[PDB]
DNA sequence: TAAGGACCCAGAT
DNA sequence: AATCTGGGTCCTT
């Protein structure tokens, strides 16, 4: 919820899900 | 360079340095001590804190070699200077 | 090159 | 009075 990608907009909860993501760009 | 905390709207400084604000929402503590199993919100916060255990003192006069763990105790030194 | 790591500091406990 | 909180900037791959 907290951690909003800045590219694609998708939530996650926490830092690693966000960072997680941030490789699919 | 900035951005808008999602919680409070605070636009707060710095690549990488949201996490940090955020966690002043949550309370988390990702970050503990090894020795007293104290927890802190920064991994800065807990490396002063392990000053106490290791007896680092950083801070040192350059005019006589006086080291200290803080600097306003460095500050507070150069008075006799 | 993000962002980790380091350190400073104004105000608060 | 000393030490803490939270937010700032610089450096270094
Ligand atoms: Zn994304
Ligand atoms: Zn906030
Ligand atoms: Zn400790
Ligand atoms: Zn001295």
């Amino acid at each position: 919820k907290p951690y909003l990608c800045q590219q694609c907009g998708a939530a996650f909860a926490h830092n690693y899900d966000l960072k997680n993501h941030m490789r699919v760009h | 360079h900035m951005q808008k905390c999602p919680i409070c709207e605070k636009v707060i400084q710095g690549a990488g340095k949201l996490p940090r604000h955020i966690r002043t929402h949550t309370g988390e503590k990702p970050y503990e001590c090894n020795i007293c199993k104290v927890r802190f919100t920064r991994q800065d916060k807990l490396k002063v804190h392990m000053r106490k255990h290791t007896g680092e003192k950083p801070y040192l006069c350059q005019q006589c070699g006086a080291a200290f763990a803080h600097n306003y105790d460095l500050k507070n030194h150069m008075r006799v200077h």
